[PDB]
This record gives structure tokens, C-alpha cells and sequence, in this order.
């Protein structure tokens, strides 16, 4: 009954559920990015050698190098029998607010961390811009989440990759003090009470424990029929608006405009709600946030359920025992080679009693000279100078070190290549395409296209402020995977010279590079030459 | 040797009082400073006059206030030797079961508090299986005392049963002869109901405290005592320091056979209807909580008597009990035989406060000290790992910092059946 | 006593090839006009 | 004393960057050879001996 008590079982089922994967999932982190010598008691002990002749980063750098030449974004592309430009407003927007620094950022976090420990994740969020808003004073923007393993815990009872029929998610928010007083400004919280949260206990390496603030986010998602009006458009038409979005601020500002209800009718719909959450007491409650989908999106590697257990893996939680064994074995040779009396003469002290000069390596003298007689035995016993054996490696230790290093060699092959992680990157990518479009729809400012132009239909309140109003024609356009464009114009001069490398040499190679010639950037000669290609089309009509 | 992963599961609890106990947490950096105490203020009550011409009877203001504070840490400190296998195999089995018994350990804290610093006593002189209806009895006995004390409920009320007492009433429900909702649901399934006379909250509970019978016999009051409710007080240096609204301390004949918890009443004194100050019909009752001399108590509702004559009127505007203490009033006692209780209260009148362990600082190096939340009850205490090798070995604690407060002992009750004898 | 300690490169050549690699490749920044602004609202800024 | 421009007027760049645990480790090239170039200088100052 009690909503602290209900989050935080939901919360606690989860995070016992993804025991296992999370553990294996911070071991593979840990072992590539800070020391392949996972030990915590070995540093209270007495010091040996333990060195690190590391063979699989230079894969995992490869892999990253590989899956960062190939960029890939959203593609909106429209539906069948959609009008043929119904991506054209949603694509631009993408491209707007996707381009800056921040999302490549995230995907990139999250690209690095799918291939080391398996798992990688990112957010959408909303925010207020009053200087280069994309629509309606709102931009949405991209976020990574560190650690996506320990920091996202998905609802247990998903049997999907992407996380779409997740009913729930916590996020772990991890900052300083400061942060934690800019996130309490912001969000409307007590600066003084001192936040807390769950986070992984482990053993290794207590160096690493920052002095920092700890939150969660639980997002849930819950599927309802509520009501929505269908009103006549005085324009045209009759657009469909949800209740719930204009039930105060507009309800009847849409009268006075001009919008006769026709018909009300019960759709169903998704609605999101964020609560901000310590583990004594809920801070935020169930602020309704847009888009019908969890802001959340992660990113897989080797992914399934062994028996009702989730299971993921990159590509190092597999060489971990050969380049475990390898340092080992390195660091057993080293200590030979330091620790080991060398190659000298065995002595009795009365065989060179008197000549000890001749024999500390100075090069003064032509020979060496021994002792010969003894006072009570006659003379020495004969027998040859014996030596310190030379150290030498064992057979057993240059065995296995040649056998692990090519049993990691054989292990650290991801494919044959990268595609199934390119798969898996793209599976993550459509499923942000519909979450941005949800929020889009929600929040943005969508203009309908009409065969008759961009009719943009909205209307303020009595607050001065403008509520969106987008008809419920509005998924036009599906989800695709492309190449990365940074703007709508590099994207028509990528299709241009696409077009261009097949078309012969006809008419159609003059028309498109005079389009190509047209869509070109600014300065003076590129000026010249679009000024001109404007005249040849204009003429030729 | 063939052994298997598969757990037999033996033991499972539930604790219900510490989800509904509120759970308060304040600002730390203050809180070291304070010395670990908060306080709080009580409601105003006003005094009254009547006439036209009142000169020199203005009164003054007077504001009372409790405090609320912590005790000690509550650990599972335990060491992990780093080569045996029956150590490496049950080490994460031992932090859940860590986690369970912290939870229990808070939930039974509770539970002592509630029912060892209850000032209501609802005292039956035969069981609940005895009479037909006696369990309603109870619980509307419960719901009357709080009514006629005028006591504030708004964020509601509740009442456990121990299972003893709960399979009473189911049986009692059982036994009608009749099955309509209330008997049906109570036969198919063991609840009573969810809300019973009034109560808004009633469950079983399984570790509610039984409550030992006093060896108490004629016991007096020394002196006539007058208590005066007061905001602060002098000390010694002129210092002006607060005072506890929740407590009094008594002079008695003798203390002895007295406890911490015991139920006494004075004979002659009554209640009161605390806003309209009306007497009614039933003795007032106290709870022992500390029994401090040989000849001192200390009980948790103070006896303002409202016929005082050395009371200030706002002082008087606190009054609670009709009368005074006369220096030979029978202290009879009210718990005269064993008997496990059922309790009732309102939801505000007990809190949990709870405090951090900032162990994570960079002062402990060699230490990873990680949060580490409760299940059950909502509470956050620390998990900290440091190796060693002088024993060669690993030490893992997990520490909680909380405590207990009944902020309002007049609004907690006990329910004691079966006290013949 | 004073030992001998020599120093025998192999990671410098590296460093040298990389830096060399990194050098032969240069990168500035690039202002391009944003979608429907005038097709040269970026050559002052680019030129500044 | 307000100084021009919205960001701060630094520009960091990495090699190998990212997160362990709320920890930023950023890597270059030389951090994992070391252990071999110093296996290598100690064992050729052996031999010169």
C-alpha cells in the first residue's frame, strides 16, 4: 500500500534478481580499465612481483576503433500510403537536437561499455531553452549513464533486448556535493537532509569509493484509456486532442477560438511518471513526464535468458582466465630471473687462501693461481670446479605461457568483425527513434502538412502561456537505421551523390549535378556555381 | 560428499509496525553538534476566563516541547577466512541474511517501545475467547479511550494483535452460527477484517512483547507532588535549558517489583477530556519508564491536575488529570499477570529517526564502505570491507544508525487480556 | 653502491609514429549553416 | 570578474576516457607498457653487468 514500501520492493526484487550479470558485468569493467590483478587482500600482504603484459586491450581498442568508424543514427522514413515528405518536420527536429556533443557522447559511452562489460545504457531528457529552442522553448536532449550494469536496473520480468515491455526502471544518480546541491536547487529538494541509496558492496581496490551523493529515479509506465475530444478544425478537418493535455489550460480557449466538439471517445494510451527517490522516504512523487516510452535505452552484447535468468557478455569476460594465468606466469619468470644466485666458481677457502685478488674480476692478471699443498692432509683432493647452475625458465612455465596467450588469442575474436554488436547498436537506436518521437509528439510543436503547407493549429491560455495541440494523426512515419548526419542538407547531399554514383551519364547526370550544385554551402565560388545551376534549372523548368 | 545449490528455505518474517512507523531524518551536520537530540514543540492550549473586568489577569504564553534522539549503531560484523570453502560458499547468503535481521531487529525495537512506553491501558479481567463479541470488545474499548481523550487521529490509527488473540477473534467470527461477509471471510480465510470498531488498521503481529505481571504489592504515594508543565528551566550556571513534556518523576513508599513498562494508576485521580478539560469515568493510567532510585519513578504522562491551586492558568490550560497526588494515594498496579499485549496507537505517535555513517570519507583509506538499503523497513545503513592479512583473513560489517521515539506516549496503548488474579 | 642502469627505448618510436600519424592529419573547426538559414550565415564566422 | 562568452573558455581533450565507479580514468599509450619497458631496462642492465 505505502509507495515507498511498493517502489522499493519493486526495487529490491530487481536488484537481487540481476545479482549475478551485474557482478560478472563490473569484474569485466574493472579487469579492462583499472588493473588485471583483481585482488584485495594482496595489498596488505608482503610485496611480490606482479606485473601486467596486457593482450587484451589492443582487441577491445580494435573492436572500438571498428564500431566507431560506422557511425549510425534514426531514420524517420514514412508510412505506407503516408504522404511521401511525412518524415521531413520529425527528421529535422532529430537532426537539430541529436547533433551536439553530448549524444555522441552517450552513444559512445555506452558503445565502449556493451563491448568491455556487455551492457551499455543513455537517456533522453527534456529541458527549457530560451535561446535556440528546436519547438515550443524545448529542446531534448541526450545523457549517458556511467556504469549502465550497476546504475540501471531494468524491471526483472523483461524477455525483450530493447526493455519495451519493462513496466518499470530505476536510474542510480551519482554526484558530489555540489552536484547534489545544484540537483536539490533544481528539482525543488532539502539541501540540508542528505539524500542516500543503494549501491554495489563490493571488495576490490577501496581506493576507488568516492565521497559522493546517491538517488534514484523510478520511472513507471502504466497503459490507460482516457478520454479525447474530437473537435471540428475551423481551418479543416476534424483533429483528435487528448483530454488530459488541455483539461484546464485551454478546454475552453479551444470554444472561444473556434473548435465545436463533435464526439468524445476513450483511446488508450501509455503516460510515463518519474519519482525521485532515497531509501527512507520519496522526495518527488509521480511527476508525469512526456513520451508514451521509458527515457531509458540500453545497449546489449551477447544477450539471453539461461533458464529465466538474464545472461550478457562483451567480448572480455572470456579471456580472463588466460590473461589472468599469463600475468602469473610472467611475473613467476621475472622472480627467476631477479631472485636467483648466478653462475660462479665453487670454492674451499683453502684452495685460493692468499690469492683472493686474482679472483674478484679484476682483468690485472694472466691466470689464476691455486693453492696446492696442505699442512696436515699432504695435498688437496683432486676433484674439478663445480659452478652455479645457470637459472634457467622451466618448461612448464614457457608452455604455458606460449598456451595462454594463444588460448587468449583464439578467445578474444569478436565474430569472424562487429556486426551483431552493430546489430544490437542499431536495435538500441530504433528504439530511441520512437521514444524521441513519443516525446516529440508530447511536447514539440508538429505542423500538418496539407495538399491545399505547414498548418501549425495551436492556442495560449489565460496564463500567457501556449498549449500544443497535435491530432492524434501523428505516427506517419516508422523507425529505420541510417548513416549519421550532422543536418538536413548534408543528409539531401549524401542521397544526391548516392543517386549520382548509379546514374548513367544521360540527362538525369546533368539534372542531379546541377541539384548537387544547388545544395551546396556558401562562400564565393561555390556562390557562383549554385547562382548558376539556379538559372540552368529555373530555364529548363 | 555430494551437495547441491538449492536452499531450503526455513524462516520467513514480517514487520509490519516498522512500515508504519514514520521515518524521520535530519540534517546530519547539525545533528553532531546537537549532541543527537532535536526538539520538537506541542500544540498550544489556551486558558479561558470569564467576567467583564479582569485586570491584572492576563496570563502569558507557554509552549511546550519534546525531544526526540538516537542510541547506537546495530551491526553484523563477521570475518571471512580467504581459504575455506564452507566460508567462500555461504558468504552472500550471510549479508541477506544480514539485511533480514537488521530489519527484524528495528521492527522488534518498535514493537518494545511501543508497548513498554503505552500510557493508555485497556485491561481485560478474562480472556478474549471468553465472551462472544470480547475481541470487538477490545478494540472498541480502544477506539472509546482515544475518543474520549480527545486525542488527534487524523493521520490514523492502528492495532495489533498478537496471533493468539487474532485466532480468538477469528473464532469468535467463526462461531456465529451464521455466514454472511464478515464470518465467511473470516472462515475461509483467518482475518477478522481490515478495520474493526473504528480502527482504521487492524493485523497480527508476530513479535509483540509479552508483558511480565509486576510483584508490586501496596505500594503508596510519599508526599502530595504537584507537577508543572514547563518550557525550560534554570540551571545551575543560569543557563536556560528545555524540558520533556513526556515524562514525570515520582516519589513513591517503595519501588520495589517495578519495572520499566509496568501500568500503575493512582486511586482518585481521573482522566481527563484534555481539550474541554470534562473528568470522565475511567482512572487515568501511567507507564513506569525508568525506575530510578529506591524510591523514584519516572512515568511517561505527566499528572497535571487540573484543581491545582500553585499552577500558573496557562500552566493550568495543560491539566490532564482531575487531581493531584495526596501523599498517601493507593499506586495500584494494572498488569497482575502474564499476559502477552496487543497494541494500539496512532500512526504520528511514534518516529524512527535515522542517521548516516560517513565511513566512505577519505579519512578511512584501506576501507570500501558502500550504502547498503534495508529491505522491509525503509532505512539506509552502511556495508564496509577491510582486508586483512594479520590473521589472513577479511572483515565485513554492516552498520545501522537509528532510534526509536514515541513522541506522543499518551497516544500509544496497550491491550492486556486476561488480567484476573 | 652506484649500479648500472640503462635505458633501452621501444616505446618512444611508438609514440614518435603516433604523434607523427596525428600531425599529418590536421582538423579545425568547421561552421556550417543551420537548416533553412541563409545558405552563407556562417562565412563571417568562419572567416573571423 | 565576468569574463566573455556561456562556457567555461577551457577545451580538454582525451585519449581512452570514461568511468569505473563515480572514478574518471583516462589512459594514453604509455600507462600499459611500462611493466615490459622496465622488465627490459632491468634485465639489459643484468646482462651489461
Amino acid at each position: 500500500e505505502n509507495r515507498l514500501e511498493s517502489i522499493l520492493s519493486r526495487f529490491d526484487a530487481d536488484w537481487t534478481a540481476s545479482d549475478e550479470a551485474r557482478r560478472e558485468a563490473k569484474n569485466d569493467l574493472f579487469f579492462s580499465r583499472v588493473s588485471q590483478w583483481d585482488d584485495w587482500l594482496s595489498q596488505y600482504t608482503t610485496l611480490q612481483y606482479r606485473g601486467q603484459f596486457d593482450v587484451v586491450r589492443p582487441v577491445v581498442r580494435k573492436l572500438v576503433s571498428e564500431m566507431r568508424q560506422n557511425p549510425i543514427d534514426v531514420l524517420y522514413r514514412p508510412k505506407d500510403g503516408a504522404r511521401p515528405d511525412a518524415a521531413d518536420v520529425l527528421m529535422g527536429m532529430y537532426r537539430t537536437d541529436m547533433r551536439h556533443n553530448t549524444a555522441k557522447i552517450a552513444v559512445n559511452i555506452a558503445v565502449r561499455e556493451q563491448i568491455e562489460a556487455g551492457v551499455g545504457a543513455w537517456r533522453l531528457v527534456t529541458d527549457y531553452e530560451d535561446q535556440s529552442p528546436t519547438s515550443n522553448n524545448q529542446v531534448i536532449r541526450r545523457e549517458p549513464i556511467h556504469s549502465a550494469c550497476s546504475h540501471v536496473i531494468w524491471d526483472s520480468n523483461s524477455k525483450l533486448m530493447d526493455k519495451s515491455d519493462a513496466r518499470h526502471c530505476t536510474v542510480i544518480h551519482s554526484m558530489s556535493q555540489n552536484g547534489w546541491e545544484d540537483f536539490a536547487e533544481k528539482y525543488d529538494l532539502d539541501a540540508d537532509d542528505i539524500p542516500s541509496f543503494q549501491n554495489p558492496n563490493d571488495w576490490v581496490f577501496p581506493w576507488l569509493t568516492q565521497d559522493t551523493i546517491q538517488i534514484a529515479e523510478f520511472y513507471e509506465v502504466v497503459e490507460k484509456k482516457e478520454t479525447a475530444f474530437i473537435y471540428q478544425d475551423p481551418v479543416t478537418g476534424e483533429p483528435v486532442s487528448y483530454f488530459k493535455r488541455d483539461i484546464k489550460d485551454v478546454i475552453d480557449d479551444l470554444a472561444d477560438s473556434g473548435f465545436i466538439k463533435i464526439a468524445e471517445r476513450q483511446i488508450k494510451r501509455r503516460r510515463v511518471y518519474k519519482s525521485i527517490i532515497t531509501c527512507t522516504a520519496v522526495l518527488k512523487d509521480k511527476q508525469l513526464i512526456a513520451g508514451e516510452h521509458i527515457p531509458i535505452v540500453p545497449v546489449f552484447g551477447e544477450w539471453g535468458f539461461v533458464e529465466d535468468k538474464e545472461v550478457y557478455e562483451g567480448v572480455v569476460r572470456l579471456t580472463k582466465d588466460g590473461q589472468r594465468l599469463r600475468n602469473m606466469i610472467m611475473s613467476f619468470n621475472a622472480d627467476i630471473v631477479a631472485r636467483t644466485p648466478k653462475k660462479k666458481p665453487f670454492f674451499w677457502p683453502e684452495q685460493i687462501a692468499g690469492f683472493e685478488h686474482m679472483y674478484d674480476g679484476n682483468d690485472d692478471y694472466p691466470y689464476y693461481l691455486l693453492n696446492r699443498t696442505d699442512e696436515n692432509s699432504g695435498d688437496l683432493p683432486t676433484q674439478p670446479l663445480a659452478y652455479y647452475e645457470n637459472p634457467e625458465v622451466p618448461q612448464a612455465n614457457a608452455y604455458m605461457l606460449e598456451a595462454a596467450t594463444s588460448a587468449v588469442k583464439e578467445v578474444a575474436t569478436l565474430g569472424v568483425e562487429t556486426y551483431v554488436f552493430q546489430d544490437n547498436l542499431a536495435t538500441a537506436m530504433r528504439r530511441d527513434g520512437e521514444i524521441y518521437q513519443s516525446i516529440v509528439n508530447d511536447i514539440y510543436d508538429v505542423p500538418r502538412n496539407v495538399t491545399i503547407l505547414m498548418a501549425e493549429v495551436v492556442d495560449l491560455a489565460t496564463g500567457e502561456k501556449q498549449v500544443l495541440n497535435d491530432i492524434r494523426g501523428r505516427y506517419e512515419c516508422y523507425t529505420d537505421v541510417g548513416p549519421s548526419f550532422q543536418s538536413m542538407k548534408q543528409q539531401n547531399r549524401a542521397e544526391i551523390l548516392e543517386l549520382l554514383g548509379k546514374t548513367p551519364q544521360g540527362t538525369p547526370e546533368y539534372q542531379l549535378l546541377l541539384l548537387q550544385y544547388f545544395t551546396l554551402l556558401d562562400g564565393k565560388g561555390v556562390e557562383m556555381m549554385r547562382d548558376y545551376a539556379n538559372k540552368q534549372l529555373i530555364q529548363m523548368g | 560428499t555430494l551437495a547441491v545449490d538449492e536452499i531450503i528455505e526455513t524462516i520467513s518474517a514480517i514487520t509490519p509496525m516498522a512500515q508504519k512507523a514514520k521515518k524521520y531524518t535530519p540534517p546530519a551536520a547539525s545533528m553532531q553538534r546537537s549532541s543527537n537530540t532535536i526538539w520538537m514543540p506541542v500544540e498550544q492550549e489556551s486558558p479561558t476566563q470569564e467576567g467583564w473586568d479582569l485586570t491584572d489577569k492576563a496570563t502569558g504564553l507557554l509552549e511546550l516541547n519534546v525531544a526526540v534522539n538516537m542510541g547506537e549503531p546495530d551491526n553484523d560484523f563477521f570475518q571471512l577466512r580467504a581459504d575455506d570453502l564452507r566460508d567462500e560458499t555461504a558468504y552472500r547468503r550471510r549479508i541477506q541474511s544480514a539485511a533480514r535481521k537488521l530489519a527484524n531487529n528495528v521492527e522488534l525495537k518498535v514493537a518494545n517501545m511501543a508497548a513498554e512506553m503505552g500510557s493508555l491501558v485497556i485491561t481485560s479481567p478474562d480472556a478474549i475467547g471468553t465472551n462472544t463479541a470480547d475481541a470487538w470488545n477490545f478494540v472498541a474499548d480502544a477506539e472509546e479511550i482515544m475518543f474520549s481523550r480527545e486525542l488527534n487521529r487524523d493521520m490514523g490509527t492502528s492495532y495489533f494483535f498478537n496471533p493468539q488473540d487474532y485466532k480468538k477473534a477469528g473464532y469468535d467470527l467463526t462461531k456465529r452460527d451464521i455466514f454472511g461477509r464478515i464470518p465467511e471471510e473470516a472462515y475461509r480465510d483467518g482475518t477478522i477484517q481490515r478495520q474493526v470498531a473504528g480502527f482504521d488498521d487492524v493485523l497480527r503481529s508476530p513479535k509483540l512483547p509479552v508483558l511480565t505481571k509486576s510483584t508490586a504489592t501496596g505500594i503508596t504515594v510519599s508526599g502530595a507532588q504537584s507537577f508543572k508543565p514547563v518550557a525550560w528551566q534554570l540551571d545551575n550556571d543560569g543557563n536556560k535549558v528545555n524540558v520533556d513534556n513526556r515524562f514525570a518523576t515520582v516519589t513513591l513508599s517503595a519501588t520495589t517489583g517495578m519495572k520499566r513498562g509496568d501500568k500503575i494508576s493512582f486511586a482518585g485521580v481521573k482522566f481527563l477530556g484534555q481539550m474541554a478539560k470534562n473528568v470522565l469515568a475511567q482512572d487515568a493510567t501511567f507507564s513506569v519508564v525508568r525506575v530510578v532510585d529506591g524510591t523514584h519513578v519516572e512515568i511517561t504522562p505527566k499528572p497535571v491536575a487540573l484543581d491545582d491551586v500553585s499552577l500558573s492558568p496557562e500552566q493550568r490550560a495543560y491539566a490532564n488529570v482531575n487531581t493531584s497526588l495526596a501523599d498517601a494515594m493507593a499506586v495500584n498496579i494494572l498488569n497482575v499477570k502474564d499476559a502477552r499485549t496487543n497494541v494500539f496507537w496512532a500512526d504520528d505517535a511514534i518516529r524512527i529517526v535515522s542517521q548516516p555513517i560517513p565511513a566512505n570519507h577519505e579519512l578511512f583509506a584501506g576501507m570500501k564502505t558502500t550504502s547498503f538499503s534495508i529491505p522491509d523497513v525503509g532505512l539506509n545503513g552502511i556495508f564496509a570491507t577491510q582486508g586483512d592479512i594479520s590473521t589472513l583473513s577479511g572483515l565485513c560489517r554492516i552498520a545501522l544508525w537509528y532510534g526509536v521515539n514515541a513522541t506522543r506516549p499518551e497516544a500509544i496503548g496497550v491491550g492486556l487480556p486476561g488480567q484476573t488474579a
